[PDB]
């Protein structure tokens, strides 16, 4: 039974500087041309038919204002492919549209399906449990929730997303202005799985450190480590005994110390991702209904939630005009909200 | 389009001039696996 | 107030004079292997 | 009724950590 | 306040719930032949 | 009737029920706020 | 031709005062034409 | 390790170098006169300076329909004179 | 012994058991069925399809039932509004009740089933292990699937035998429960298109019939049974799963921006005709044909009905609501009585002005008024000292034509500008916020509340695919690696391809 | 003893070509005056 | 040290119109965008507290 | 009938298959150029 | 009255605050950086309205 | 175990237990039927997002009065 498909299969598994892999064949195209639209468009390409900015090197933004930005709102959710209806086939015509946009948002996705499918490929072609693979399941559902659902559940994909450093800045401050973000129990769960995440990280890596046995004679200690050793380098009884009398608690069991390093942050951007698909639909934590009816009628009561609230009210009238541009908002100076003087 | 030629004309000499150092070796490497 | 003030006073004064007094009842000493560091 | 289920549960918090450290499983060398 | 008349039970039975599963499962380990 | 030969003893160890009841404990001082509205 | 001839230290010192001057290239260019604010 | 030269062996080798100082300054130059002779723009679509307005108008050039954008932005395009 | 989260894995071979928790599982979901259904009918009023129809009550299967053709109570009620109809015993009590009886009968079979585990047919003749033939049981069970798709098709939906299904014109004012022909041509493809939903499962049946027959009676390719895995029941549990997250993706899309089965009538109309104003556009048309045969404004505007001005309010847009506001969207804005009429906005030349709708994205949004070429006349103005717009120093007035405020006009500054402010909301209405104590915040339909749902559940399921393909695919290692794993086999080069001992 | 043209060849000149070309772009564009 | 030095107001980078056109129109780009919301905020702030232009604190 | 869209439809269903088969064309190819070496 | 323009903002649950909501919340702009101890008030009372017990903790 | 009326009567439905068709069998047949399945649900797609946009089908509300 030794035909082409298993020859081939001899070829994409070589163990070679860049492993290739079946999964190689999604993986190594959709990645490259993610990169390159990106790397591309910022370099190159404007935002001036789509949003009314510059968003490139070309045109005199710098490394944290460049973008790839969405196209205009009156795309809805096209797919924009070059050969598309919009576009129809014409290059130029095609990155005024922002078709670079959906071309980075679909091979990405495709590319991350491809890596994912490289982590169980090659977990399985070295002989180990896939948990690196089922643990990328979670920048697969922030990508999906963020890049694709949310805009699905909106007008268009001009809400996406752009892909640049101040236009996801952008995209934080709407989410504050207009979904009071900051407020969602999912998010919060998120929050702490981030840092509870960077937490332990910091934690195990210096509790490693600083009960490691003497291995060696030099007073710079890593070359008292060798791969191949059976003994743990560190001391997990130390470890413990130093933690419970810190902390009051601490591991005993090295196998769910790591498991818990994986369960933490992974546990963290599942549940971001969910709260983002409410948003999609505006269903949102946006407030306390027994807040709201207490301060309507009483005008002595005021907490850090009003408040917040009305920072959110700025945010969205002096941000919209210039950010909803479709919407032709013109709002004049009078009915802007403004506390006294500023 | 000259400004095409003016730009591909650096890289195609780059390709050219690669070609005329590591062509022996080329050679060697591909009746190599063959 | 006076006494809740002085009473204060006194309480941060005792455990900052533990605290001293403490670190100096010959703390390089108070480790598992080499006490002599005098 | 609010106050009382907020203060209650955490509460019920601190009485966790008081069992989880006073009356936690020793951690045993084999 | 004016709070959701259904956010006191819906929170007691939240907490109870998956509390009395986890003490039911902890205390027939513990009651297992040691 | 003849046993199943399928059954298995169940375990929760101490820590875990801590570790549960403090992530459900957690989990309700979180969510109460919203459930309250 | 082999390797080795050209000293990897010298390759690291040059190829990184490649790098400074082209970044700094462009942050001078934050400063002057597009993008300057003038 | 999986068979290929050592890059450590490649890039202090005078053969490479001989290669890519003709190879490197060549891509470089290429990309400059990309921008230089501003082929750039019209690849792309990006306006220079004096393309993002007409003389006396100040309202961005926004695509409003979906399956006639391409003749909006031609459109716009005719109105910089 | 076994940790709490896997308990369930003493079922992976026992198929009796596995066949009982499954006849547990499938009487429990038809018992939340019956007990939605009855739910609902104690709290649903049905007198007023107009302006509180099933969707602004938070009802959530009753539009299910009426989807397919059951739109009647024993009590005499219809859901389109008529009096003195005989629903049979297929009303909406008889579904529920059909439910319930389900129910139970699957809980006794599972008890049997749990009891009589150690059935002979159970195991494999060859080994007395037992043993589930997968292949054959996928080809038997598509077979049945495919006869069952073929003749809700065929009999159901085109009313050959039974009562077809739920269809309305392009603006949900007549819907109704109608015979529907299969579409053979490209448009039965149009998602608006019920007639594609007919062909589709006529057509799709007979494959479901044809791809069974060969799944019964053709055996899997060794390469592909060793590849998937197939004599593992996990694997099944993998693919399904995947099939299952495809699946709800597919229904949170079609409800979110609507299909010929996600009809207005019964989930609410979709933010997208906000977002376009699709019945204002109508409205306005019908407003002008009035005009141009010969009517008044007064008869103009009177001659729309209420339901059509209805559609054209932002409270019934699903994208307005919120995460922990709970209930039927007349908990909100309150129990819609009556249409207003049209509000027309004049200043003091006679002009007319038009108030800045809200878009969906804004909880809160001011009050600005433009003339038909969209220049600012008038507004309400936050800080006065220096206020031009004024509702007082334009002399804004506001008269309406249809509905209860018909042929009225108000002056005062107070009046007008609260109708100003209830324009921003579109068409502008007298709600009833008394019985129920309506706190005045919109709340979503259960067009919204099924789209957050399922779209959730798709993610979530995406995840329980991911695990169960990983346990599937690597059960020969799931307690740990091999202790004897020789290090050779992870190092560079020596093997000639990655992990194949015989490439040395 | 060595190849020359391997995968990894291919893998570091798709990546490096192109960011050789953009760089001089980008120099380029430093000198653009409005 | 971000918070510890913007104690002390030495700020994030600021583009507000750093781009500009030939005849000198402001072209925005995404900082200023940023800029609009930051001043919906800023505006709204402690609504009674100010009663001179500058926030100088 | 063909619209422009259904043509557009054609022209990147046959881009894709181009792709793809050459992808897998030269990929083969390579595969029985160099095989591994086995005992 | 945490900005100092006698505005108080209410922070504890028993005062109309949820979990979310709640805060011990921060000294009196009138204050400054000056140190408030609780010895420093004519009262709780006054202590209280000015934010001691912020920093206290 | 238990026999039992019904269980005797399927029997043969649950006795081939690991049967299998040497080789790639129907594989090839197979890929064919899932390309063909690509196309389909890209062409459903592709309507129901306007991007294919075939005469007589007017993909809204709209559709048929
Ligand atoms: C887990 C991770 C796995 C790994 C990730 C793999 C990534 C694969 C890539 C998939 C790409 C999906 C593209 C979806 C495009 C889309 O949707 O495009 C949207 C179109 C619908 O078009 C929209 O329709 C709207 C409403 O129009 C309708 O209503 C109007 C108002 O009255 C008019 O009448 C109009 O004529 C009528 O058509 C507007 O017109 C919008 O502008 C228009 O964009 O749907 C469609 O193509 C198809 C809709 C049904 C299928 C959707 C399933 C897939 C997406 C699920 C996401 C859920 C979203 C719900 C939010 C929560
Ligand atoms: C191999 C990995 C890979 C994958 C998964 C994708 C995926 C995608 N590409 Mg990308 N692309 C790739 C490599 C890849 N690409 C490469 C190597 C290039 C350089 C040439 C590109 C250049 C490129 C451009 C310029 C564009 C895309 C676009 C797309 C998107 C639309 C694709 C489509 O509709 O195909 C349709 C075709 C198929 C799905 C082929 C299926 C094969 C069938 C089953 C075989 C049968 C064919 C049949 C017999 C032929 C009959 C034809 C006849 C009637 C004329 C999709 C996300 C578009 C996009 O992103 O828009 C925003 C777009 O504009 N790609
Ligand atoms: C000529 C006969 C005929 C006709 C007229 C129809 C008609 C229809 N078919 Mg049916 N079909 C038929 C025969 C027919 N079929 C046959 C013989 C089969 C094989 C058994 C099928 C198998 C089939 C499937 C699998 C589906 C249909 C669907 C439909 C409906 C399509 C309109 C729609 O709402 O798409 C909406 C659906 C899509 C546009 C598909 C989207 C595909 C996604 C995007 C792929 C990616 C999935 C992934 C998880 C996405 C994650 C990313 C995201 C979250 C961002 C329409 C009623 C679709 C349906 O049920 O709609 C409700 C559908 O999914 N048919
Ligand atoms: C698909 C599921 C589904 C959907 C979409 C609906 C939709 C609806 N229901 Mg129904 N219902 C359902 C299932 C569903 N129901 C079930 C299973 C029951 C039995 C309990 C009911 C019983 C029911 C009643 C009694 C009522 C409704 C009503 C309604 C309407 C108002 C909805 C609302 O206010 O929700 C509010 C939604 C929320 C507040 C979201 C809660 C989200 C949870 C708390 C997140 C938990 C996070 C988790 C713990 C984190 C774990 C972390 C860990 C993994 C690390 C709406 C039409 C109401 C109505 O108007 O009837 C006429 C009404 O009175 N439903
Ligand atoms: C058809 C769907 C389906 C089925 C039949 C199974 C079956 C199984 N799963 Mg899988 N899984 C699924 C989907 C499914 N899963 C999904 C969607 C996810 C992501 C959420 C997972 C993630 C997952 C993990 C991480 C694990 C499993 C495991 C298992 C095995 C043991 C389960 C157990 O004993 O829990 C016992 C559960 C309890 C004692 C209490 C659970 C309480 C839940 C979390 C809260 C309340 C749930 C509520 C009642 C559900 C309402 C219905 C819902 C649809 C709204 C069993 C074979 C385990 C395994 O592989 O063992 C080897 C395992 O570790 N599953
Ligand atoms: C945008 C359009 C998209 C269309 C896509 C269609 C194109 C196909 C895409 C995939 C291209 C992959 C190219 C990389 C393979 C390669 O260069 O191998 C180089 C091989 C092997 O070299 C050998 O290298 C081998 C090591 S290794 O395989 O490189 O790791 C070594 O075993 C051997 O001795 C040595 O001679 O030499 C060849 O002759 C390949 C022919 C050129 C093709
Ligand atoms: C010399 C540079 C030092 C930089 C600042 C300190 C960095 C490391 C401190 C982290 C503490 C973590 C907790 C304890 C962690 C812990 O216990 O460490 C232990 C670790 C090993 O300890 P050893 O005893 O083997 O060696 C330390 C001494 O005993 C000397 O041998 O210490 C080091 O590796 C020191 C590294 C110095 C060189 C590190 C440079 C890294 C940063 C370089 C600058 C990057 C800035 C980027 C900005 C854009
Ligand atoms: C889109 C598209 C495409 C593609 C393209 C491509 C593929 C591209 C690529 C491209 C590329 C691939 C590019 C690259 C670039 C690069 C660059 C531009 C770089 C830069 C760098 C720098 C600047 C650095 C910096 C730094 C850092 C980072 C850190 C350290 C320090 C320093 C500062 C030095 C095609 C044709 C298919 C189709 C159509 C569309
Ligand atoms: C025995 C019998 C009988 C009876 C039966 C019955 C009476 C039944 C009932 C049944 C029932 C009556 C059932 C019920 C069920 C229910 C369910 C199953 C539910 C569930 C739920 C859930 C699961 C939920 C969840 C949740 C929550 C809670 C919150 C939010 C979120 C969610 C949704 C997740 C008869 C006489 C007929 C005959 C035969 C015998
Ligand atoms: C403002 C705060 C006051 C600051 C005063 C600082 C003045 C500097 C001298 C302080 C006096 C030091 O006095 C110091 O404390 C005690 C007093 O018995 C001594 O005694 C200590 O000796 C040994 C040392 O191994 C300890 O183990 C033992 O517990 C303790 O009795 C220390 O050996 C002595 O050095
Ligand atoms: C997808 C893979 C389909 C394999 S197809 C398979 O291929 C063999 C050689 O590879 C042939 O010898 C065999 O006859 C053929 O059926
Ligand atoms: C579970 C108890 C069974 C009670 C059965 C009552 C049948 S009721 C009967 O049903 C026919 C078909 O629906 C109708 O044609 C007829 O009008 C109706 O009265
Ligand atoms: C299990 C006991 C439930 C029996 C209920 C039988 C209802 S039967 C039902 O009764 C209605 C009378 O209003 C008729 O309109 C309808 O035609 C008839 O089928
Ligand atoms: C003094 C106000 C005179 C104008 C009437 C107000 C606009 S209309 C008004 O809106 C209310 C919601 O706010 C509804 O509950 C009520 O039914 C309706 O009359
Ligand atoms: O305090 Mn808190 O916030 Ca710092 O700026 Mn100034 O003051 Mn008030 O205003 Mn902006
Ligand atoms: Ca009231
Ligand atoms: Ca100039
Ligand atoms: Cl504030
Ligand atoms: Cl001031
Ligand atoms: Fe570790
Ligand atoms: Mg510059």
């Amino acid at each position: 039974e030794r035909g082409w498909f298993d020859i081939l299969d001899d070829w994409l598994k070589r163990d070679r500087f860049v492993f290739v892999g079946w999964s190689g064949i999604l993986l190594f195209p959709c990645a490259y041309l993610a990169l390159g639209g990106w790397l591309t468009g910022t370099t190159f390409v404007t935002s001036w038919y789509t949003h009314g900015l510059a968003s490139s090197y070309l045109e005199g933004c710098n490394f944290l204002t460049v973008a790839v930005s969405t196209p205009a709102n009156s795309m809805g959710h096209s797919l924009l492919l070059l050969w598309g209806p919009e576009a129809q086939g014409d290059f130029t015509r095609w990155c005024q549209l922002g078709g670079l946009w959906t071309f980075i948002a679909l091979h990405g996705a495709f590319g991350l399906i491809g890596f994912m499918l490289r982590q169980f490929e090659i977990a399985r072609l070295v002989g180990v449990r896939p948990y690196n693979a089922i643990a990328f399941s979670a920048p697969i559902a922030v990508f999906v929730s963020v890049f694709l659902i949310y805009p699905l559940g909106q007008s268009s994909w001009f809400f996406a997303p752009s892909f640049g450093v101040a236009a996801i800045f952008r995209f934080l401050l709407f989410f504050q202005g207009f979904h009071n973000w900051t407020l969602n129990p999912f998010h919060m769960m998120g929050v702490a799985g981030v840092l509870g995440g960077a937490l332990l990280c910091a934690i195990h890596g210096a509790t490693v450190e600083n009960t490691l046995f003497q291995d060696g004679e030099g007073a710079s200690t890593f070359r008292a480590f060798n791969p191949t050793q059976a003994e743990e380098t560190y001391s997990m009884v130390t470890a413990n005994r130093f933690w419970s009398q810190i902390f009051g608690i601490a591991f005993s069991n090295k196998r769910w110390l790591h498991f818990f390093m994986l369960f933490v942050p992974v546990t963290g951007l599942w549940m971001s991702a969910i709260g983002v698909v409410g948003l999609a639909l505006n269903l949102r934590s946006y407030d306390f209904i027994s807040q709201e009816i207490r301060a309507a009628e009483d005008p002595e009561f005021e907490t850090f939630y009003t408040k917040n609230l009305l920072l959110n009210e700025g945010i969205r009238a002096w941000m919209a005009p210039q950010d909803q541009p479709h919407e032709n908002f013109v709002f004049p100076e009078e009915v802007l909200p403004r506390g006294n003087a500023l | 389009d000259w400004r095409v030629l003016v730009v591909l004309l650096p890289v195609l000499l780059a390709a050219g001039w690669a070609v005329r150092n590591i062509l022996p070796y080329a050679v060697k490497q591909v009746q190599k696996l063959l | 107030m006076e006494t809740l003030k002085i009473t204060v006073y006194i309480v941060v004064t005792f455990f900052v004079l533990l605290f001293v007094f403490g670190f100096l009842s010959g703390d390089p000493a108070r480790n598992p292997k080499r006490k002599d560091l005098e | 009724m609010e106050t009382i289920t907020y203060v209650f549960i955490f509460a019920c918090i601190i009485a966790l950590f008081f069992f989880a450290i006073f009356f936690r499983e020793p951690p045993r060398i084999t | 306040m004016e709070v959701n008349q259904l956010g006191l039970i819906a929170t007691a039975l939240f907490v109870l719930v998956p509390s009395v599963f986890l003490i039911i499962l902890y205390v027939q380990t513990e009651s297992q032949q040691k | 009737m003849e046993p199943n030969p399928n059954r298995q003893p169940v375990e929760l160890n101490r820590t875990s029920l801590y570790l549960g009841l403090l992530l459900i404990l957690v989990l309700a001082l979180l969510f109460s706020s919203y459930f309250f509205n | 031709s082999e390797g080795g001839r050209i000293p990897l230290w010298i390759v690291a010192t040059v190829a990184g005062m490649g790098v400074i001057v082209i970044v700094g290239l462009f942050f001078y260019g934050a400063y002057a034409g597009l993008g300057s604010s003038l | 390790t999986t068979g290929e030269r050592p890059f450590s062996d490649i890039i202090t080798s005078v053969r490479y170098w001989v290669i890519h100082s003709i190879t490197i300054p060549a891509l470089f130059i290429a990309g400059w006169l990309f921008v230089s002779t501003g082929l750039a723009y019209d690849v792309f679509g990006t306006p220079r300076p004096d393309s993002y307005y007409a003389q006396e108008q100040r309202s961005i050039p926004l695509v409003t329909d979906r399956f006639e954008a391409k003749q909006q932005v031609e459109t716009f395009l005719e109105q910089l004179k | 012994g076994l940790p709490w989260y896997r308990v369930h894995t003493v079922l992976i071979n026992d198929p009796g058991r596995l066949i009982a928790a499954h006849l547990m599982h499938t009487a429990l979901v038809a018992g939340w069925a019956g007990s939605m259904a009855l739910y609902e009918l104690a709290t649903f009023d049905p007198s007023d399809p107009v302006l509180n129809p099933m969707w602004r009550q938070g009802m959530f299967v009753l539009p299910f039932m009426a989807r397919l053709g059951v739109t009647g109570s024993w009590s005499g009620w219809s859901i389109t509004g008529e009096t003195g109809i005989d629903p049979g015993f297929w009303s909406f009590e008889g579904v529920a009740l059909a439910h319930i009886v389900l129910s139970g009968l699957l809980f006794l079979a599972a008890c049997w089933h749990w009891v009589y585990w150690d059935l002979e047919l159970f195991r494999d003749p060859r080994t007395g292990e037992p043993a589930l033939d997968l292949p054959k049981m996928f080809g038997i069970h598509l077979f049945l699937a495919g006869l069952l798709c073929f003749g809700f098709g065929a009999f159901h939906l085109t009313g050959l035998f039974g009562p077809g299904m739920w269809v309305s014109d392009p603006y949900g004012l007549t819907g109704s429960v109608q015979p529907v022909a299969p579409e053979w041509g490209p448009d039965g493809f149009n998602p608006y298109n019920p007639g594609g939903v007919v062909a589709h499962h006529i057509a799709a049946g007979i494959v479901g019939i044809i791809a069974g027959l060969f799944h019964i009676l053709v055996r899997p390719p060794q390469r592909l049974y060793k590849a998937l895995r197939m004599g593992n029941i996990e694997t099944v549990l993998s693919s399904s799963i995947a099939a299952v997250f495809f699946a709800a993706f597919v229904v949170a899309g079609t409800m979110w921006y609507g299909s010929a089965t996600t009809p207005i009538e019964l989930f609410g109309p979709t933010r997208y005709q906000w977002d376009s104003s699709y019945f204002q556009q109508e409205i306005n048309r019908r407003v002008q044909a009035s005009l141009a045969s010969g009517a008044t404004l007064e008869e103009a505007w009177s001659a729309i009905p209420e339901k059509l001005a209805f559609y054209d309010y932002i409270g019934n847009n699903p994208a307005k609501g919120g995460l922990f506001r709970t209930g039927p969207m007349n908990k909100g804005d309150g129990i819609a009585q009556a249409w207003k009429g049209h509000a027309v906005f004049r200043n003091k030349e006679g002009e007319e002005l038009f108030v800045r709708r809200m878009p969906a994205f804004f909880e809160s949004f001011p009050v600005i008024l433009t003339d038909k070429n969209g220049v600012v006349k008038a507004d309400i103005p936050f800080r006065r000292a220096e206020s031009k717009y004024s509702f007082e120093q334009q002399g804004v007035t506001v008269s309406f034509y249809g509905g209860e405020l018909n042929g009225q006009t108000f002056t005062d500054p107070p009046t007008v500008k609260s109708y100003a402010r209830k324009a921003i909301f579109g068409e502008i209405f007298e709600f009833d916020t008394e019985t129920l104590n309506s706190d005045g915040i919109f709340r979503t339909s259960p067009r919204g509340w099924f789209t957050f749902a399922h779209a959730v559940f798709a993610l979530l399921f995406f995840f329980g695919h991911i695990w169960h393909g990983a346990r599937t695919l690597f059960r020969d290692v799931f307690s740990g690696i091999d202790p004897e794993l020789s290090p050779e086999q992870v190092e560079w080069g020596f093997y000639q391809k990655v992990g194949d001992v015989t490439t040395r | 003893s060595y190849p020359i043209f391997t995968v990894r060849w291919v893998a570091v000149h798709t990546l490096a070509v192109p960011t050789i070309f953009f760089l001089g772009a980008i120099a380029a564009m430093q000198f653009i005056q409005r | 040290l971000g918070i510890s030095t913007m104690a002390f107001n030495l700020n994030g980078f600021n583009f507000n119109h750093s781009v500009i056109d030939a005849k000198g129109n402001v072209i925005n780009t995404w900082a200023d965008i940023i800029n609009r919301a930051n001043l919906g905020m800023e505006v709204m702030h402690e609504r009674n507290a100010h009663n001179f232009p500058l926030d100088l604190a | 009938t063909i619209t422009p869209s259904l043509k557009g439809f054609f022209i990147g269903l046959l881009s894709g298959a181009v792709v793809l088969g050459l992808t897998f064309a030269v990929l083969i190819a390579i595969s029985q150029i160099d095989k591994v070496q086995r005992s | 009255d945490i900005d100092g323009i006698r505005e108080p903002v209410s922070g504890s649950l028993l005062y109309g605050n949820n979990i979310i909501t709640g805060a011990v919340v921060p000294s009196s702009n009138a204050i400054g950086l000056h140190f408030y101890p609780i010895w420093e008030a004519a009262s709780l009372d006054e202590w209280l309205y000015n934010g001691g017990p912020y920093q206290l903790i | 175990a238990r026999r039992t009326w019904l269980g005797d009567i399927l029997r043969p439905l649950n006795s081939e237990y690991g049967k299998v068709a040497p080789g790639w069998g129907t594989t090839p047949l197979m890929a064919v039927f899932m390309g063909l399945f690509l196309v389909f649900l890209l062409i459903i797609l592709e309507i129901y997002n306007s991007t294919l946009i075939l005469d007589g089908v007017n993909v809204s509300w709209k559709a048929l009065g």
